[PDB]
């Protein structure tokens, strides 16, 4: 019944875009509002020429515990999933959470939402309400800031 | 009739200690400074200069409430090196900048006029 | 009224021989005012 | 519908002593043709309660969500014989059902 | 050692379908001497690549190849144990499918192994011989240098 909504939802779409690196000083700056940070640095996307992380590690560090979740952003083409590049997306455009970690997708409504099979949801039903708490304070600190 | 005074943003009343330092138990030689009464004027400058030292491992600051005036400065270093020597450092390095561009605008301001 | 229903949920569901689910498109009525004894009763309609 | 006919695809399947059994015990054969007409009966029993074949049904436990989840766990490789007995199977179900 | 992949490959089409992304591009590149195919995203922003280059491509598990395994956590102090610094464009990332194009009744011919980089996604396709060391959800290096 409660999801993400306004300013968080549509930064988080942006955050979670392909093209969005992230260097040391700002990954710092996000890491410090995560409250179940666990205090290590995860190694970078890119390491040379420069360090560099992206969006999708960020969030896989705010997902909690080891969800498994499946779901397709709003600009999904149909007929991607017929022909190839089935799993190799084109528009990043198929949200796979694999052991707690988010390996490919962009994050929408589809996927936080007040929706049935949403991410908020499946965190729900397999750790708890005091997880799923922490995961909607997690995600609207680190993303509003 | 709940507005609090506007001295309440700068002035330590009775009790409350400037900065307290606590270590955390999560990651070894890694400690958290609480800075009462400042903001991001001395925050972000601090995590500025603490990014530069290459035995930092970790350097960032936050607000926790933008009502309430307090700042939690997390610092990790490598192992030899102490997060409380990094910030003394920090600041003595700090200061030394801001006296060398202080004594430089003085000497541009004694150009400008009257050269 | 007189239509051939769009939509599965007024049309005609068969199961066939190999065992798939099939829709057959029949003509359905639609009335205004009801006579459900009466209409059940014709020999022409579906009683089921 | 298990088939044990074929032996190579077995051997891709399971293990040696495991695909041994299954060729030789007339025993597990029979346990398996049993659930098989068990969920034929089943399939009946489902196109008599849902006409229109709708298969969106609101149930409590996500059981691929579940199965997913622990191969994840356990580290699962797909691409290797497993070392689980379809008896095993069938007689866990029947003990949790 | 840890090289599980080692082969040099040419640009063939960068964006065919059309630029979806400002700072990224996705490129296909055929190999020679071993005939892989392949799709590989890069951000083109830090790392510009044109039509027809030519560049060395090197799959490894670990950065020392020294036997070392890998903590998985970013360390930049410790940058003395001699890891692989030959190459311009260095990137980490967890293998997550491996497709097999037989439908598993004899053996397995070709495998294609899809490995996301933080988001960016990569599909190494080719004969089994050369992808038997990748192993799903393993953690993988991914090296370029590029050549004239």
């Amino acid at each position: 019944v409660m999801g993400i909504v306004q300013d968080t939802l549509t930064a988080v779409r942006k955050f979670t875009k392909r093209d969005v690196f992230l260097e040391r000083g700002e990954v710092m700056n996000l890491l410090m509002f995560l409250s179940t940070w666990d205090g290590k640095v995860p190694q970078p996307a890119i390491l040379k020429p420069r360090p560099l992380w992206t969006g999708k590690q960020i969030f896989s560090l705010i997902i909690p515990g080891h969800i498994n979740c499946i779901r397709t952003h709003s600009t999904h083409p149909d007929d991607e999933d017929s022909g190839p590049y089935k799993h190799i997306s084109p528009g990043d455009t198929k949200v796979v959470v694999e052991n707690g970690e988010l390996i490919m997708g962009i994050l929408c409504k589809k996927s936080l939402g007040t929706s049935a099979g949403s991410l908020v949801h499946i965190s729900y039903l397999e750790m708890g309400h005091d997880i799923t708490r922490l995961f909607y304070s997690n995600i609207q600190t680190v993303i509003n800031n | 009739m709940n507005a609090p005074p506007a001295f309440e943003s700068f002035l330590l009343f009775e009790g409350e200690k400037k900065i307290t330092i606590n270590k955390d138990t999560k990651v070894p030689n890694a400690c958290l400074f609480t800075i009462n009464k400042e903001d991001h004027t001395l925050g972000n400058i601090i995590k500025s200069q603490l990014l530069k030292d290459p035995q930092v491992l970790f350097a960032g600051y936050k607000v926790p409430h933008p009502l309430e005036h307090k700042i939690i400065i997390r610092v990790q270093t490598t192992p030899d090196y102490s997060p409380q020597e990094a910030f003394t450092n920090a600041i003595t390095d700090l200061i030394s900048e801001l006296s060398l561009l202080e004594e430089r605008f003085r000497v541009a301001i004694k150009d400008k006029q009257e050269g | 009224y007189m239509h051939l229903p769009q939509t599965d949920n007024k049309k005609k569901i068969i199961i066939t021989e190999d065992g798939e689910f099939k829709a057959l498109q029949e003509w359905i009525l639609e009335t205004d005012g009801v006579s459900l004894m009466r209409v059940l009763s014709e020999k022409d309609v579906d009683p089921v | 519908r298990f088939d044990y006919t074929n032996e190579r695809a077995l051997r891709r399947t399971l293990q040696e002593d495991l695909v041994k059994d299954v060729l030789s015990n007339a025993h597990i054969q029979n346990e398996l043709e049993r659930e098989f007409e068990r969920m034929r009966e089943d399939r009946e029993v489902l196109r008599v309660i849902f006409p229109t074949g709708d298969s969106k049904v609101v149930l409590p436990c996500n059981l691929l969500r579940m199965i997913w989840n622990a191969q994840k766990i356990f580290h699962i490789n797909p691409r290797l014989p497993s070392d689980l007995h379809p008896i095993k199977v069938v007689e866990g179900v029947k003990e949790l059902s | 050692a840890g090289i599980l992949f080692e082969d040099i490959f040419d640009v063939k089409d960068i964006d065919p379908e059309g630029k979806k992304f400002d700072r990224v591009s996705r490129l296909h590149c055929e190999s020679e001497s071993f005939k892989m195919d392949l799709i590989l995203d890069v951000n083109i922003q830090i790392y510009p690549v044109d039509l027809g280059d030519k560049f060395r491509l090197v799959i490894a598990s670990t950065l020392y190849e020294d036997g070392t395994l890998d903590d998985g956590e970013y360390n930049p102090t410790d940058d003395r144990p001699s890891r692989a610094d030959q190459f311009e464009y260095v990137m980490y990332g967890k293998v997550y499918r491996i497709e097999g194009d037989e439908t598993s009744t004899e053996a397995a011919t070709r495998l294609s192994a899809y490995v996301s980089y933080g988001g960016l996604l990569m599909r190494l396709q080719g004969d089994a011989n050369n992808l038997h060391g990748f192993e799903v959800d393993s953690r993988v290096y991914l090296l370029m240098k590029k050549l004239a």
